[PDB]
């Protein structure tokens, strides 16, 4: 087995830098290593077969050299639409293996998000469950505090919260939390609070809702 | 163009087989050697290479595989299949079918199929909506979805108005309920104007459980009493 070892695992950088990931093999491999970049929830796509030669289709600001053990790609100036994890595979000998994979961010300035929050639906009430919902959507940085308050009583273990990922287009944020409870506890409780932490806010916001 | 397509049951037994078959459209599995393969990705995990087979029949496969994999052709069908035996929980991964070809390596993979095994059984999902009103909207735009909540396995897929919407659409990756299940939220963000006039109808589809449904999303209909104009 060829073991493959890629640097860094992840890294921040901004539109129209210099992007230099690392790929090392354990032995020589000549010029058969090929670069995939995979988009989240989309199959791997090719980027660069040989070790240096571009892919029909794929944009000239990709590059890759090397030869032997160590190898390197490089995208000449990131755009948003290059968020991804890039991958090297050796096609040498038997088994076929792929490096550790890196995690290529985009750096952006600030952006705040805008707080929206959902009371339970009928439906969902029926069926003695109550799930309320507080999103935010289109902000920056990914890292953000969501903390639920009811009747002003600050909740905690159980909620959920998942983030998509950035947008291709404005490299965005956008994050979900789910706050579920049985119908008795909802029906229980009057206010309903959604507190949201931010870099993008000078002070917490909080979106509440109180018929429940 | 080669497209390549995937299919087969996403929820396997421990200790069983796995059932899974490739066809290629668009194309011909020959033309001299391509190197149909298959490759697996456990979820936050990197890639890993199972094994392939070329038009004579001959086969080399992962060393940790060897065994459990068995991969054939069917040249009349345009197909090739991959056998996967005594599956434990940690081949519960998305599997790809590419094809190795020329010049390196993998210049074509297939959608990917996920493979979840579980002794538990297919549970399909409940979608509840997610309603837009006063406290939904911040500014010139109100915010709506939908609520996929409480099904197993892996993966349901969210379209609004049958793919006609598809700016200002943010589906959410599903998340591990404290019990058992997955859930997820697909939310589209519109202009606060189109609220009482354009329909809102997400199309939540659950292939492992056979279900699709359908669900307009309305404004919220408040009824602790308000008063009413004809």
């Amino acid at each position: 087995d060829i073991q493959m070892t890629q640097s860094p695992s992840s890294l921040s950088a901004s539109v129209g830098d210099r992007v230099t990931i690392t790929c090392r093999a354990s032995q020589s491999i000549s010029s058969y290593l090929n670069w995939y970049q995979q988009k989240p929830g989309k199959a791997p796509k090719l980027l660069i077969y040989a070790a240096s030669s571009l892919q029909s289709g794929v944009p000239s600001r990709f590059s890759g050299s090397g030869s032997g053990t160590d190898f390197t790609l490089t995208i000449s100036s990131l755009q948003p639409e290059d968020f991804a994890t890039y991958y090297c595979q050796q096609s040498y000998s038997t088994p076929l293996t792929f490096g550790g994979g890196t995690k290529v961010e985009i750096k952006r300035t600030v952006a705040a998000p805008s707080v929206f929050i959902f009371p339970p639906s009928d439906e969902q009430l029926k069926s003695g469950t109550a799930s309320v919902v507080c999103l935010l959507n289109n902000f920056y940085p990914r890292e953000a505090k969501v903390q639920w308050k009811v009747d002003n009583a600050l909740q905690s273990g159980n909620s959920q919260e998942s983030v998509t990922e950035q947008d291709s287009k404005d490299s965005t944020y956008s994050l979900s939390s789910t706050l579920t409870l049985s119908k008795a506890d909802y029906e229980k409780h009057k206010l309903y609070a959604c507190e949201v932490t931010h870099q993008g806010l000078s002070s917490p916001v909080t979106k509440s809702f109180n018929r429940g | 163009q080669v497209q390549l397509q995937e299919s087969g049951p996403g929820l396997v037994k421990p200790s069983e087989t796995l059932s899974l078959t490739c066809t290629v459209s668009g194309g011909s599995v020959s033309s001299g050697s391509y190197y149909w393969s298959w490759i697996r990705q456990p979820p936050g995990k990197g890639l890993e290479w199972i094994g392939y087979i070329y038009y004579s029949g001959s086969t080399n496969y992962n060393p940790s595989l060897k065994s459990r994999v068995t991969i054939s052709v069917d040249t009349s069908k345009n197909q090739f299949s991959l056998k996967l035996s005594s599956v434990t929980a940690a081949d519960t991964a998305v599997y790809y079918c590419a094809r190795e070809g020329k010049n390196g390596a993998f210049d074509i993979w297939g959608q990917g199929t996920m493979v979840t095994v579980s002794s538990a059984s297919t549970k399909g999902p409940s979608v509840f909506p997610l309603a837009p009103s006063s406290k939904s909207t911040s500014g010139g735009t109100a915010a709506l979805g939908c609520l996929v909540k409480d099904y197993f396995p892996e993966p349901v897929t969210v379209s609004w108005n049958s793919g006609a919407l598809t700016s200002g659409v943010h589906t959410f990756p599903a998340v591990l309920q404290s019990s058992g299940l997955y859930s997820l939220s697909s939310v589209v963000t519109v202009p606060s104007s189109s609220l009482g006039t354009q329909t809102y109808i997400c199309n939540v589809n659950h292939k492992p459980s056979n279900t699709k449904v359908d669900k307009k999303v309305e404004p919220k209909s408040c009824d602790k009493t308000s008063h009413h104009h004809h």
